[PDB]
Parts: C-alpha cells; structure tokens; sequence
C-alpha cells in the first residue's frame, strides 16, 4: 500500500502550449496524475506525458490560462488514474472524468483497477452461440447480433442515429421468454451508454428518454459535452470498458456496451497527437490510430467458466459518404460485419432509415436456429433478402419499360416491396417488437406469393406455416 | 516594474524580465504603448503577439508590467454605437481628432466619461439587505426602445451599507457601496468583465418556440429555432435586419468581416435609415443593437478577438432577460488567422494546415447559447441564437472547418457549387444539409396551417426524384418528364434569384405557402400518366400555354402595397385557373 | 509530409544549440 | 525629428542568398533602411526583417554579388521607410527603386510619406455610386463596374490580358452623358501604372500605346524588366500606392492605379519566405501573404470631405488555367469580382475572349437603376445570364447525344448562344460602345424569343418595351 505522503512543488520554467514545462522533479514517472492551484486557489488536474530527468511535463485538463511563473503549485500523487470501479453505479450519471452529475455522492468504491485495462487471453475465447433481442425488426430479421459480436452502424452527420441509440438503449433486451417467462426473471442483462462530444441538447434528450423509460436500475450513463477538456474525452471509453468488463466477468452478467461518434474520439486523437509532436501521418491522423482503435474494440467476448458476455456496438459519423476514409475502412478490418442506413429512406420520412440491401451480420448462422429460437428464421431472413433484391431490379426495369410489359408475379412483387418499406421497416418510436410477432409480420408479407415461386425454402418446412 | 524587449520580428515582440506575470494577461510595450496579450513565456524570456501595427519598435523599449486579462467594459451606452476588434468607441475617436484619416495608438475607453443617465432604484432595496449575485439593483432609462438593467456581478451575499437615491448620475458616479465579510467596497455603474470565460448561468431551458425567419426557403424547408445556432455560407446580410422587423428578438449584433471593406461602407451608411413599425409607432432607425466592424488591414489578433468580444457582449445582454440573435460574418478570416497565429508559434499544423486546436476553440465558440434560467430574481430568462457561417474554398465540403459545422451545429444549408457558379445565391445543395429539429413545429403547425407537413414531403420526393432522372436524361419517357418539369418549376419559384432588388424582401410565411400548395396540387393532378382518368405531357404543355407564365410570374408580388387579402384572392383565382384548365381535359 | 519532416528536423536541431 | 549623425557598422557575419546576416548592431530599428558599399565601390540598399539581441538580418533589394565579410560596409539611418512624393511625379519615369532611367533628373520630393501608408478609418470612406463607363460590351451593363471599385483581371499566359488592359484604361469615361457636354468634359482620369515583372515587349507596348493616346500630361510610369533583380518587385508596388493616395487625398484628381503580375508578387514573397525558414504554408507559401494581399488590396475607394477616387485593376496569371490555385482564391477572397478571360473563345478568336459566365461584380447592386443609367436593366442581365447557362447545357446535351434529341426550343437556345457570341462578345480594337446602345442590343438579342420563354424578367418592363 502506498504509505508514501505526496510531494508538492513550486518551481516551474514555465508552459507550453497546453502543456507545463517543470523542472527539479525527484524521481518522475510516466502518466503520473497531479493536481494544481493557480494564485485565487483555483484547483485544476493534469496527467505527465513526457519525462526527462528532472524535466516533467504535464498536460492540464481544465486549460491552460492564467498561470504564473511562481505562485503556482503541483502536488503529485505517484500512481496513474486509478477509476473507482465497483458493482452499484447502475442507476448513476457522471461527467467526463466520473464526477457525479445527477446530484449524487463520490462512488464507495469497492475496487480500485488500472483505466488502461488489459488484454484478454486468445487462448480463453468462446465462439457466439445465442442472440440478443434489440426490438427494432430490420436489426433482429436480418442481422441479428450474438453475444460477443462486434457490429458498427455506419450514419452521415445529420440523421437520426441518436435516436435509433436511445431507442436501442431503451428496448435492448434478452430473449429467455421463449424457453419460458419464470426463466426471464434471472435478469442479468445491463447497458452502458457513453456518449462524448455531443452537444448538450442531446445530452439532455437522452437523460430525459433514459429518466422517463424507468429502467436504470441497470443502465451505466457516462456523459462527456462538447465544450469538456479534450483530454478528457480519450478517458471515457477507458472508464466504461472497465466498469462493463467489471460487470459482465465479475458480477456474471450480459452487458451491451454502446459507444457514440467515434469521428470526433479520432480527432481527440489527432489533438494528443498534435501535442506530442509527432508529425501526422495519412490524411493527417496519427500512424497508431489502429493500435488504439484496436485495443477500443477487441474488450468483448465469453470467457471459459463464466456466465457473462460483453457486445460492443459503436456508432461511427461516416464523413460525408466517404467509404475509403481511413476511420471507416480500419473499423470495418476489425469488427466483423457491419449496417448501413441512408439518407434516402430519411428523406423518405421512413423511420428508421435502415438500409437491408448492403447490410450485413457475419455469424448470423449459429447466432440463430431451432432451440435458440424459432427454426426457420434464417430461411425467412433469405427469403426475404431475394425477393426485395428481386423486387428493386423489377421496379427498376418498371421504370424505364412499362407496365404494358408487366406479368402478374412482378406485381405480386411490387406489392411486397411496398408493404414491406411500408410495414416492416417500418418501427415508430415506442414499438416494442418481439421477434416472434415480427417472423409472424414476415410470413404474412410472405403468404402473398404461393408455393410455386417460393422455391429456396423446402416444402418440409414451409408446410410449418405457409398453410396457415 | 517593467522590463526591456529583446529583438523582435513580424507581429510579434520577445521580451526580457518578464518573470512573474501571467501568460494569459495584457501588456504595453513601447513608447506608444501598443497594446499586447502575452502567448509564450518561457523563463523571463517571453513573446506577445502585438494588435495593432508592428513597426517602429526597438530592442530594449520599456515593457509596463501587465494589467488584467483581456476583457471588455459593459453596462448603459451599448447597443447605440460602433466598435472594434477591441472595443475602441470610433464614433467618438472621430470626433476626438477633429480629422480621423488614421486613427493612431489611441486610448479612449469605451464609454464616454461625460454623458449622464438617469437611475431610479428598485423600491424592494432595503438597508442592510443581502443582495446575491443576480438581483436587478434597478432601472436606467436608456433610450425610446429597450432600457436594460444592472445587477451584481456572480458574488456571495452581502449586508447594503449604502445606495444611491434616485437621481441623474454621470460617468462613473459610484451608485452603491457594499459589505462583505470585512471588506467593504464601492461598485460603479459599469463593470469590467474578462473575455474568453463568460458568466455561468443556473439552467438551460426547454427550447420551444419557433423562429420567425427573415428569409424564405430556408424556413421553408429547413425550420430553425429562436435559440438554437444554424451555418449559412456567405456566398446575405439583409435576413438580419429582416428579422429585426418580423422576428420577436430585441436585438441583434452583427460582426464584421473585414475580407470586404466595401459592403461594410454601405452597411455603414445604410443601417440609420432602416424603418419598420413596432407597437404602432414607426422606428425609423434600428439604434437598438451593437455593431463591431474589423478591417483586413487590422492585423490578425484584433480579427480573431472580435467574435470573442462580440459573444461576450452578447451573452451579457442576454443574461438581461432578452431574446437575441447574432449573425457571423466569419469562419474563414478565423480559421486562417488560427493558421497564421500557428505558424508564427512555430508548431506542426494538421492535414490541410489548420492547427487542431480549430474544433475545440470553434466548438466552444458556437455552443454558448440556449434559453437560460436565472441566478438571482427569477423573472430573468433571456436567451440567444446564433448563425453565420462562409462558403468554404470553392465550396469545399470536405474542409476540415466544414467537418466541425457538421459536427457541432446542426442546421446545415446546402448550395451547390455546380449552381453557385452561376450566381444563383439562394440555391441549395439539399442532400448536404439537415434540419435540426421536426418536433419544434408540431404545436405550431396543430394551431397553424397543419397541412404544411405532408406537402413539403411530397416536395422532397419531387427532388429526389429530379435528383435521378437528371442523370437519366445525361443519356427517354413523359411521365419522367412529369417530375422533371415540376421540379424545374419548383426550383426557380423558390429559389429566389432576386438580387436582393425590394420586392423579395418580405415573409409574409402563410402568403408563401399558397404557391408551394399550388404547385404541389398541380403535380398530384398530373402524376395520373398526365389524363387524370389514366395523353402524354406534351399534350398538357401546349394546353396549358401562358399558364405555366403566370405561374413563374406568381413570384413578383409586392405584399406591401398588394394588401393580404388580395393575395388570397391572386391564390384563390390561380387555383380555378388550375381547376378550369384541368377541367378542359 | 516530407517538408513538415524537414522543418521540424530544423526545429530539433535550433532546440539543441545547447 | 532625427538630429544626430549616422550610424556604421562592420561586422558581416554571413549571406544566406538574397539575405545578409551579421553581427553587433546597437539598438536596431524593426523596418529601417540600410545602405552597403561593396569593395568596388558600388552603393547599395537593403531592409532589416529579422531583429534578435545584437544580431539582425537585411534583405538587399538588389541582390547580392561581391559582398565580402570584411571588406564591405553597412549603415543604418535609424528610421523607417520615407518615400518622396510630389505632384510633379506625373510625366515621369522611374525604375522599381524609383531612381529616374528616362534620362529626367533626381525626385524633387514635395513631402515624405511613409510607405506601410497608414490603416484608413472605415468611417470616413463613403460608398461608391458612380457607374464608370468602359466601352467594353461585357463589362458594361453585364458586369460592369463603379468609380472607387476593385476589381480584378483573371488571365494566363498567351492569352491577349495586355491590349485589354490598354483598351480599359484608354476608353475611360463616365456614362453620365444625359447632362451638358462641357460640364462632362472638365473631368479627367490620372494614371499610375506599376510594371513588375514584366518584358521588354509588353512595357514598349504599353508606352507606345500610351504615346499615341498622348496622355503623359498625366501618366507615372514605374517600370521593372526580367534582367532586373528580383526583391525590388517585394517593394515596387507600395511606391505606386503611397504616390496614388497623394495623387488622390492631398491633389484632389481622380486616379486609377494598375498592378501588373501579382503571381511575381507571390513568387518573389515565397522566395524571401524559402530564405527566412519560416513555416510554410499550402504550396509553399507563408501564412502571412493573405494579410500582407489585403495590406497591398485596401488602398482604393474615396473618402469623406474630399472628392477623389482610387479603382485597383490588378492583372494576374492563373498557373495551368487553374482556379483553385493559391493565388487566384486567395485574391478572390480579397478582390470583390472576377472577370475569367478564357482560353476556349481565344481559341476561336473572339476577341476580347470574356467568359460571362464565372465572372462577378458584386457592387452593381446599387450603381444602376432608373436615373443611374436605366429604369429596366438588371433583369436583362439575369435573363440573359440564365439563358446563356441552359444553352451552355444544352450544347453539352448535343454533344452528349446529337441533334436528334433536340427539340426546337434546343434548336432556339443554340442559335441564341450563336448570336450572343457573335454580336455582345465580339466587340473589336477601338469600338467604343455606349450603356444605351448595348441595352438596345441585350434587347435585340432577347427578341429573338416570343414572351412565353422568358421567366426571370417583370411582365409589366415586357409589355413597356419588348413590343418596338
């Protein structure tokens, strides 16, 4: 235990940018945290970057204004950030750096862990076997997600990703009802929503969805302004990996993690960069934005002897349709699979603008089956994939040709094409879905068409339901 | 004390025994004290970035020890006169030289030091009372329109010691001393606030009212809200004084730009004869707001400290209990002054040149705003609106300041470059651009003219529509040719290409939907593969003959001689020419 | 990329003057 | 003023190409004059940039060639810049350092001025209204131009910039001709042009034409080679301008000063910039030369209590036809207008070749209307405008396809671009064209379409005029 009493100095040659240039510092050490106090007692904090001898140097997190050359004071403590990690912050909101700001106390803490975390052990790994519920039916009919996978949802800046996130926050949920409702009652599920650099009008909007829905008895709210420090944001994905590995591995629990704007955590990134003077590299993002984007994504998975799993979905403001934009193209090589929305579908007034055609879930085929669910949702998922690729291509020739020239099974697919933006895309704000009510909307859309044309599914299964 | 400079270049000014004072405080430095802002101290060693000119200094000149951070005077005698990057009171520095021609080092505070106003206490004073930190000690009668107020600045409580009957007081003219615990002080009417940190508030409010906008299209299409902040590229100005006549904003304050000297003469000179009528009495002149004017030939602090100044300014006027706005003739003098500050620091730039520090700084400087509840006595509210953005580098889309606007600001307007080489000024980009909010307008629209909703959607499909078969047509049908006229139409009725001549200056919002309903109408009717039963398009446009000319004639109204109802009445027979028309068919 | 190299290059080596 | 005698130095302490660094220099002046005397014996003169301690840098506006560490001498007057500057500088000739090269004696100086000039206050400047007249059809009533507005002349190399730059200053007059003649004629306009960069030929050219307008009663000529070196251009300009605002402020005439290459302005800034090692900007060049354009760009318009007037029409080359070059966005964010003198109509020999269709003056806003020059004129411009980019969209559409596609009103829209570029373009050497006669010609050239076609134009101005 650290029994060792702080160090608090006065002599500084000055600062530099938003950095502080010190000297005569007996025994530095690397992201070391220290805390400062101006002349009108004013408190700041501060983390140590670089190192040489008696030369420290420490970033302020506050900002860097009104300082003087000699009646100014740090006081090292001698260890990195140590986050009060523990089991009862559900049902809590905090700041940036994990200040309360629901007008709650310092955390009591049961457990003091390193921000940076640690890797995992490859070898202790398990393949993704079962499926989450989300409720919103493009997600669950066509690339429904398992437990430890990692899926993106790429958006454009100026649409309604936001939303579809509180409304995932809201809705996530588990799917034990099937085997049977007294089952359910082992409610180990969780949520983790982060948000950084988003303006506080959404802000509020979320804390006001997350106040009236009534379900932060398990919800983990960190919240970070636009306006906060900018070292500050860098520290926030750190502190929610922590406390969902604490929830998920030692308190045995399913935790969907969430993560919002990940273009503005890069440019985060590109100002530490800055400060460090390294140059840029291409586009002018830093060379080692994979090592960290990296070391981000990869804290999910099951692990060997536990009841628990993590699933990481990050949100990512694809910048202005640029789909070779490094950001986008590093996160679609380490996540496995992705989703797509359009601006289309929003200009539309569709809601939600969910784009099926290019979507895509990479292990759908075991997260989904008989005994998991029902058998043939996979198959209806199929079915549904060709015939609205088969109805696009129609309705395309229709365009240019003529409906002199049209036979009645094109019709047929038109009109499903048309119930289907219609209905199943379809969402609206507060509709709770359950995937068998929506396999049941699907058949429906299905039972359009008789057998003849159905052809990709066996009869021995399509006399499940299609005689119904 | 002070100390010597050491050898100088460029803008900026090296200085020795500089030891003890604060990096972020003000200076002077020379025989003609020229004004300066330390940026970079380093033992006693220390550079300042100088704002006014950088020429005729020496080595070794006296420095004078520093003041206090940068910051502005504020209380009567706003939003009457013209300032600067810096707050130099220039109505009066003309006067002061009886020649103007070149104003030189001067230093003239803000407010003049001999013109008296006349204070009444509020009643509710009371000896020995404690006063937080935002209670109205009382009123000033100002001028005619808006008479603001005085509070204390954010400070703890206190028993009164003494307050000034009423009474006509001058200058300063210490209106109040106050005690603390053990100290005693005296306050003037005036107060002397830093920029770059403005006073907090104790909440922000729901935002719910909508925005009566000074231009059409962009309301139109893409609402805003009264205290919200919104990006317009300067491909202009006239929304501004149009909201001064239609928006319900007491005040609004223009920045200038200073990349052009011209329109800034003729704004000059144009803003005394500005009319309009409030409250049945015509106001001649809108006196009532603040105007900052920099010139290019200033050097680059003074240019990137004015938007500084005039958020403060304007965050001060708010905290009055006010609705406001302001418009930015900025974002890209800014950012390269940024660029030019950078390279003179001597450190690494980003991809395009650009420090990093522009999103934190530009960020900090949109967001500041919202509807606000009070500190001290609740009946102040205020609130304030931001907008002004620049059209980027041949309409760059990808510059990194254009990035940040998506970022942080969320009411985006479009304008193509494509089209904005052809001098067409309001015309939009649409597929860049996103309104900000949709629920703002549901009360409204449940009060007033609820069928707006569908019929701008139907719109959108008429350009996205257009947006495909373009490109069809790059390389055909009638019933494309349906869409592909509507949309014509459509887009040289609103896209207003007027030249800013006086018939287009007018809002009239629920005698600008009709045309919008007319032509949305007149597609419905057409969608029908032409005969309304189902003839080709063909057949319609030599049917039709100068009808579709007074359509596009629709646009040339002059509300304020026509009279409204006569408008409706321009509607209602546009509308059974429609009918008759389609009747004949 | 490369005359951002270069001037930073000229930056370090003025920084070791002593 | 200074009442004490000069000031020598020695100490040479190295020659970075155009710059002389040296040694033990006591209490330096920031922008002071210095003179050199070679080993031969030959006089020189530079100007101090760089100050730090003892040690200061200088720039020799003439090069340097045969300076030696030992055995050359510096002086330092200890005071700004002070140019000479008399009314009798008209009939003159002078080099970029202004000493006399027409054989005429030295400059009798009236009085010193300074040449950073001084910042104008804002306030006394009063707003142009005055229309000028130019002769050129594609100037005037399309984009014409007002007494005290800066405007630029976008060209490249080859193409025919200097016989319009002859035509414009020699056609000079203005268009309030509806009034007596002999009041009219009292008015002149003072020339001061500023070779810079600029050859034999073309300077000869100019003379020549100048010669035979026998204007020298009011013409300054300063004038620069490509023999010549090189830093002088970093000054020739200013000395225009300081002697233009004499000309105009004190003298009270009306002037009209032309800047010649400002492409060599930038390469000659950039080259001092590659000597002084200071952060390079995009493409090379410093921060700094957008404030030192606006510095070289606001010395125009007319003033309060005087009656004179300064109009800037600056010439510039475009590298490769570009528009997104440094230079040419950068002027334009200074400069108000454009006017794109084009390769393509060069090509097909229409001279002047003006492309109406980038080009832009954004002060006609107010200089025209009724009593100005004409109750109906800005509308025939716009209607104009418009029906020149369909057509130019309809040419492409040809080209894309063939006439097949076209309808008649294609077939109309052509033969309008026909005329249009037969007769409004195609003006000739010495046609001075008058403000009524191209009306009447925009009118003529609109009559070729009925009433139904046109649609940015009032039906009222229609019925007044169109049926003639």
């Amino acid at each position: 235990y650290l029994s060792q009493p702080r160090l608090t100095y006065k002599t500084v040659s000055g600062v530099n940018g938003p950095l502080v240039i010190l000297d005569h510092v007996k025994f530095p050490r690397y992201a070391e945290i220290v805390h400062l106090t101006l002349p009108d007692g004013t408190k700041r904090s501060g983390q140590v970057l670089e190192v040489s001898g008696s030369k420290a140097v420490v970033q302020v997190f506050e900002g860097t204004s009104g300082i003087d050359a000699k009646k100014t004071s740090c006081e090292f403590t001698g260890d990195i950030l140590r986050t009060p990690v523990s089991e009862d912050m559900l049902g809590r909101v905090f700041n940036g750096s994990g200040k309360p700001i629901d007008r709650g106390p310092v955390v009591l803490a049961e457990d003091f862990l390193d921000i940076m975390g640690q890797p995992i052990n490859p070898q202790c790994r398990i393949y993704p076997e079962e499926m989450i519920q989300t409720g919103i039916s493009a997600i669950d009919g066509m690339n429904s997600i398992a437990r430890g996978q990692k899926i993106p949802i790429f958006s454009a800046a100026g649409l309604p990703h936001n939303e579809i996130a509180a409304q995932i926050c809201r809705q996530a949920g588990l799917v034990k009802k099937s085997k049977d409702v007294v089952d359910y009652s082992e409610e180990n599920f969780a949520i983790v929503f982060a948000a950084m650099g988003v303006n506080m009008e959404t802000a509020r909007f979320f804390k006001s969805d997350f106040e009236e829905n009534g379900s932060m008895d398990n919800v983990c709210l960190f919240l970070n302004l636009a306006n906060d420090p900018t070292i500050e944001r860098i520290i926030t994905p750190r502190l929610a990996l922590t406390t969902a590995e604490f929830l998920a591995y030692q308190c045995e629990k399913h935790v969907l993690v969430i993560l919002t704007d990940m273009s503005s955590y890069a440019e985060a990134l590109r100002e530490v960069s800055a400060a460090r003077e390294e140059v840029p590299g291409r586009r002018g993002f830093p060379g080692y934005m994979y090592t960290d984007l990296a070391t981000i994504y990869e804290r999910a998975g099951r692990v060997e002897g536990r009841n628990g799993s993590i699933t990481q979905i990050p949100i990512l403001t694809m910048p202005n349709d640029d789909i070779t934009h490094p950001i986008p193209d590093l996160t679609g090589y380490i996540t496995e699979g992705q989703i797509y929305v359009d601006r289309q579908l929003h200009n539309r007034q569709i809601y939600p603008p969910i784009n099926v055609l290019p979507s895509l879930s990479r292990l759908m085929k075991s997260a989904i089956g008989e005994g998991m669910t029902r058998k043939d949702h996979a198959d209806v998922s199929n079915q549904l994939y060709a015939c609205y690729a088969i109805g696009k291509d129609v309705q395309a020739m229709k365009a240019v040709v003529g409906e002199e020239a049209l036979t009645s099974d094109d019709l047929l697919y038109l009109e499903f094409l048309q119930k289907f933006e219609k209905n199943f895309i379809t969402q609206g704000p507060y509709e709770n879905r359950t995937v068998y009510e929506t396999l049941d909307i699907g058949w429906q859309l299905l039972r359009i068409f008789p057998k003849e044309m159905l052809k990709r599914i066996p009869q021995s299964t399509l006399s499940e339901f299609y005689p119904r | 004390t002070f100390g010597y400079v050491h050898g100088v270049s460029g803008p900026v000014v090296t200085a020795c025994d500089m030891a003890g004072a604060a990096m972020y405080e003000l200076v002077r430095v020379g025989h003609s004290e020229l004004v300066g802002e330390i940026i970079r101290l380093e033992g006693d060693m220390a550079t300042i970035q100088v704002y006014e000119e950088t020429s005729g200094v020496s080595v070794g000149d006296p420095v004078l020890r520093t003041g206090k951070p940068l910051s502005v005077e504020l209380g009567p005698g706003i939003m009457g006169a013209i300032f600067d990057g810096i707050q130099r009171p220039l109505s009066d520095i003309s006067s002061q030289t009886q020649s103007i021609y070149i104003p030189r080092g001067v230093n003239v505070s803000a407010l003049s030091r001999d013109i008296k106003w006349e204070f009444i206490p509020s009643k509710n004073l009371r000896v020995g009372s404690h006063i937080t930190g935002g209670d109205i000690y009382g009123i000033v009668n100002e001028n005619s329109l808006i008479k603001h107020k005085i509070m204390l600045p954010p400070r703890n409580r206190g028993s009164v010691t003494y307050i000034a009957p009423p009474g006509n007081y001058d200058a300063s003219d210490v209106v109040l001393e106050l005690e603390f615990e053990g100290v005693k002080e005296k306050f003037s009417m005036v107060q002397v606030w830093p920029v770059r940190q403005v006073r907090p508030v104790t909440e922000k409010l729901p935002a719910n009212h909508p925005l009566l906008t000074g231009q059409r299209v962009l309301d139109a299409l893409f609402p805003c809200v009264q205290g919200g902040t919104t990006a317009i590229p300067g491909a202009k100005t006239v929304i501004s004084q149009s909201l001064s006549k239609y928006s319900n904003s007491d005040v609004i304050i223009y920045v200038g730009c200073g990349e052009r000297g011209n329109e800034m003469s003729e704004v000059l000179r144009d803003f005394p004869e500005l009319t309009m009528e409030v409250d049945g009495k015509v106001e001649s002149i809108m006196k009532r707001t603040a105007l900052v004017a920099n010139t290019s030939n200033m050097p680059v602090a003074a240019r990137e400290a004015s938007i500084y100044t005039g958020i403060t300014l304007s965050e001060y006027f708010r905290d009055m209990g006010y609705h406001v706005s302001m418009m930015a003739d900025s974002t890209s003098r800014w950012a390269e002054a940024l660029r030019e500050i950078s390279g003179r620091l001597a450190e690494m730039p980003a991809d395009s040149g650009y420090p990093a520090y522009l999103g934190a700084r530009l960020a900090s400087f949109y967001e500041r705003a919202g509807r606000v509840k009070c500190l001290g006595n609740p009946e102040r509210e205020g609130s304030v609106s931001i907008v002004g953005a620049v059209s980027p580098p041949g309409g760059d889309f990808s510059d990194p300041v254009t990035s940040a606007t998506l970022g942080i600001v969320q009411v985006f307007w479009g304008l193509d470059k494509k089209l904005a080489q052809r001098k067409h000024f309001p015309s939009v980009n649409w597929l860049i651009s996103y309104s900000k909010y949709m629920r703002a307008l549901d009360e409204y629209y449940d009060k007033h003219f609820t069928e707006f909703v569908p019929l701008r959607t139907k719109a959108k499909e008429i350009l996205q529509e257009e947006e495909d078969l373009a490109e069809i047509v790059q390389l055909l049908a009638e019933t494309d040719k349906i869409t592909l006229e509507v949309a014509k139409l459509i887009k040289d009725d609103f896209l207003q290409q007027n030249g800013y001549t006086p018939y287009d200056r007018f809002c009239p919002f629920y005698k600008t939907v009709g045309m919008l309903s007319n032509m949305i109408s007149f597609y419905d009717m057409a969608r029908r593969a032409v005969e309304t039963t189902a003839i080709t398009w063909s057949i319609i446009r030599e049917h039709m003959g100068e009808i579709l000319y007074k359509l596009s004639s629709m646009k040339f109204k002059d509300p304020v001689k026509d009279g409204e109802a006569k408008i409706k009445a321009d509607y209602a027979q546009l509308l059974e020419d429609m009918q008759n028309a389609f009747r004949s068919l | 990329f490369y005359r951002l190299k270069k001037i930073q290059e000229k930056k370090k080596i003025i920084k070791e003057k002593f």
